């Protein structure tokens, strides 16, 4: 049989072996080399046409021979040396030796669609994360199976990160993988976990037989998944994105299945199903620095007065960079006024989140809709933790035993709880040394507040107070818990 | 058999270079090896190419043990095809 | 029609036979020597792609003729002898010269990648990386190489819950490139877990499917509504097609489930926790028994996921602490980690207690483990036991664990003339059946409860027929180390006041 090489020879020589040749000429010199059977030479001898007795001939021909040799044998004699000198020439660039941009652009353009694949935000880039996503799934797809968590705060930013990140370069799709599969998750229900992996057997399905799609819906876990490997085997490395995992189970499957994937979620532990080695990263607040850039970036004002940069250091502060919130707060300032933005900064703490809610490309109004979720699927003990983290005030790094104050239950155990709580859902921020100690920042803080019981609050600050008899950059000392008084301030707006 | 064949096959451009089967036809079928009618079907083909196949296909059948044809390239005024396949009978 | 050697052949050099081939050369040649029909080649003939008409005449072959020889006479005839010569040394590396087909004739044509395609088709885990119990993973392979010889026949991989069974199987699997290839031509692994009597019939449903090709997974039929005797016919039928097919069970709980993989006469890797199951089978059965994890053992296991090495007397200990709690669980260990989220000693220590003041649901975690703790996995486990022997277990916990403690002394605290050996009867059942038992034939028959198999029984039994225990054994125990306790000492179960104290 002709290897690739020698099979892609007569394909490229092909516009010619049409114009002059004919496959009855050869039948001779082949069945008398021993090359073609009476059936074969039958076959290809009463053709009508003669694009069939070289279709034939190109067909045949390539089981056959266990080399190209004696093609260019014959190409000579029979005066049509033309030929067998331009394949000769082939077979020696290769023996001897170890296009259009926009037009090329159509095929990746078509290629990030199919795969159900969203459009990558422009008008401002974390490039670093971009990049460093980008960096390591290049890394991978040498990889058999793999598992990518792009994991961060809710409406950190993950989404828009994976849509950028198979978006800018030309390679991870056509280079590293050669086919795209962006599939949202968001499954809560157990038939979820099963729902999502018959949608995505789906879209490997060909455009053919989507017409035949059976009552797939009523088929047994095994079968959807051996199915599915079934049609894997057609498509090679072919990229999963799994955008917002919740349960775990679909990280189960994903490593039953034996698939490579991108994955979006705010839980982290979700990982832990799976044995493989799994890498990670964390999509982080928006850094001081770069909530300026995304502010330019949408038209927004950039300080000009001591008592200006402060007004936006307030939104800072309170949407501690917070891209989702922060871009629901610029759809609410259209007056573009320091002033009006101001004017939010105070009100969104009068009302919590909802002081700000909007249409945003966001499928929530507010980030409260989505921490909804991050709150309900906590362990009933752990629902319990956060609800008294309202009573710490933000934005300060505060000591274990400080908290052992509020939560309910050698007071480890609140710790425990608290790097749960950070781990599901970003929602609160560790920090080992100089001394265990945590910090609930003013998205989450602002959330959990006015989401809970109005009572709650005052309880838990009385259980405070009582606590507080005992016996900044600087950490809080132990000599000085007795009076969490510092922060008063920021105490006595309740 | 396929060293006899073999050798048909190798000495071919000779035989498909001079050579005629009507020469052969004759005594061929003298020696009984052919039939009128073979001759006969023979000796009406248009081209050589034609005529010459056949007899290939009757040497390798009919007459498996050419080794009285290899006497007909001798009587032919062809001896310097009857001493190649000699030599490849040898 | 054929065999498993012929058909093996067929299948090995299969490679090949897509490269350069096709079913219409070898129609009419077949319809010729008597092995074709006219709706034979009809459906061969007229199919898209040729990988149809080369399944279709590899399929309808294997059944047609009394042997595997006109085929090689065709490859001869067609110019492509390369074939009819390789598949004519395969059937001669079997007859004449035995032992010579692995090592020359199949060894070669191995592939890495071949495996991995192979694996993910027969629905094999990925085998663990990151530790590999070589001992067991290696006696594995072996006993299985030493059997693809064998017609049919039962390997159990049975331990204790969590113990680790499923894990080795995947990579005993997935280490040597010989068992997949070499010695066995497929691989088909299923999991059970069968409790309802539906569930062995469920089972071997999908079994069927396992072997189905890719195509008519469409035509699958409402094989839902079809008999025993027909879903087993309808099995081996289509099995014709599948020389040297191992079959992996991973997790049976059923004996009936054993038994019809002795009807099918299949080739079977077992992973249970209840040996008995074994008992179904007349077939010879040969076993491989997960251990606890050896002291040594558990070393290595934490050092290889990041966990440190004892480097103070009192943090050994702290360490030893894990490993008695623990008694080399895998499992369980696996989630002591992945809640060991300082790695510091100290907080590993810390676990050690939450451990003692909460059984195992001090350290249930998410982990590659389907379950969250191992008391969701023995809750099965004593489920399933004899009414009566869920009763001698349910007392177990009365006994300190970690020591070696005599029949008698048992006696004290089991239900039920003047011999009791019916405690021991018990006892054994109880560990052939989830290992939740350990046994000791000399110097004394004795028994002993471990720590996990004990916290476990200690969280979960009534809280009063603990304490209702404990007073039973003192009144028994009126009568009248390494030492088995003596008949001269029993009257003082107080050796072990410490743990017992602690009630
Ligand atoms: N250029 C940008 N980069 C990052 N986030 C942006 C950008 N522009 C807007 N956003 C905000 O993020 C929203 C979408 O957030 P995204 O989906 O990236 O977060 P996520 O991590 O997917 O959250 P989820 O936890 O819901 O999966 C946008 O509609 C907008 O509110
Ligand atoms: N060699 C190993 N490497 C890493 N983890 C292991 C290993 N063996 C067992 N485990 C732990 O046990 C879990 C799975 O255990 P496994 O399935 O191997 O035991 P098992 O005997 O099958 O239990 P069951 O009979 O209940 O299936 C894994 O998630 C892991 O936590
Ligand atoms: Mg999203
Ligand atoms: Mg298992």
């Amino acid at each position: 049989m002709l290897c690739e090489i020698e099979c892609r020879a007569l394909s490229t020589a092909h516009t010619r072996l049409i114009h002059d040749f004919e496959p009855r000429d050869a039948l001779t010199y082949l069945e008398g080399k021993n090359i073609f059977t009476e059936d074969h030479s039958e076959l290809i001898s009463k053709m009508s046409t003669r694009l069939e007795r070289i279709a034939n001939f190109l067909r045949i021909y390539r089981r056959q021979a266990s080399e190209l040799g004696p093609l260019i044998d014959f190409f000579n004699y029979n005066n049509q040396s033309h030929l067998a000198d331009f394949l000769e020439d082939y077979i020696d660039f290769a023996i001897n030796e170890p296009i259009a941009p926009q037009f090329s652009r159509q095929m990746l353009d078509r290629k990030l669609l199919l795969g159900n694949v969203p459009k990558q935000m422009t008008c401002y880039i974390r490039e670093y994360h971009v990049d460093r996503v980008i960096k390591k799934l290049d890394e991978m797809c040498d990889l058999d199976s793999f598992f990518l968590f792009l994991h961060g705060r809710a409406g950190s930013g993950k989404s828009v990160i994976a849509s950028q990140a198979l978006s800018k370069s030309d390679q991870l799709i056509g280079i590293n993988y050669d086919s795209i599969v962006w599939l949202k998750d968001s499954g809560t229900a157990p038939k979820s976990t099963f729902d999502l992996f018959t949608d995505i057997l789906l879209m490997l399905k060909s455009e053919d037989d989507l017409l035949n799609f059976p009552s797939v819906e009523h088929v047994t876990s095994v079968v959807l998944k051996r199915m599915i490997c079934n049609a894997l085997i057609d498509r090679p490395n072919t990229l999963f994105v799994f955008d917002d995992v919740v349960q775990e189970e679909t990280i189960r499957w994903a490593q039953e299945l034996r698939l490579r994937c991108l994955v979006t979620t705010r839980d982290v532990e979700i990982s832990n199903a799976a044995s493989q080695t799994c890498e990670f990263i964390e999509v982080t607040s928006l850094e001081i620095d770069e909530c300026y850039d995304f502010l330019e970036a949408y038209g927004m004002p950039m300080p000009v007065g001591e008592k200006e940069e402060d007004v936006l250091n307030k939104t800072i502060e309170l949407s501690s960079g917070n891209p989702a919130t922060l871009m629901m707060f610029f759809k609410s300032c259209e007056p573009k006024t320091f002033e009006k933005m101001a004017q939010l900064n105070n009100k969104l703490e009068s009302r919590g989140l909802v002081g700000v809610e909007c249409i945003t490309p966001y499928s929530y109004k507010s980030l409260a809709m989505a921490l909804q979720r991050c709150v309900e699927v906590l362990s009933d003990e752990d629902r319990s933790a956060l609800a008294f983290a309202v009573v710490m005030p933000p934005g300060v790094d505060i000591p274990v035993k400080l908290w052992s104050c509020v939560i309910p239950v050698l007071d480890d155990e609140v710790a425990d709880r608290l790097k749960r709580l950070s781990k599901r859902g970003a929602l609160l921020s560790g920090k080992r040394m100089p001394v265990l100690t945590f910090k609930i920042d003013h998205i989450i803080h602002m959330f959990l507040k006015h989401v809970v019981d109005a009572q709650t609050i005052a309880n838990g600050i009385s259980i405070l107070e009582q606590r507080l008899l005992e016996i900044e950059t600087v950490i809080r000392p132990e000599d000085f818990p007795k009076f969490m008084q510092l922060h008063q301030k920021f105490y006595d707006s309740l | 058999r396929q060293d006899r064949r073999s050798l048909l096959e190798r000495n071919i451009m000779m035989f498909s270079s001079h050579l005629k089967v009507d020469e052969i036809l004759e005594v061929l079928i003298a020696k009984q090896v052919l039939n009128s009618d073979n001759g006969d079907m023979i000796n009406s083909c248009g081209t050589v190419r034609e005529k010459r196949r056949e007899i290939v296909k009757a040497v390798q059948r009919r007459g498996d043990v050419a080794f009285d044809a290899f006497y007909d390239a001798l009587r032919s005024t062809g001896h310097e095809g009857l001493a190649e396949v000699l030599e490849p009978l040898a």
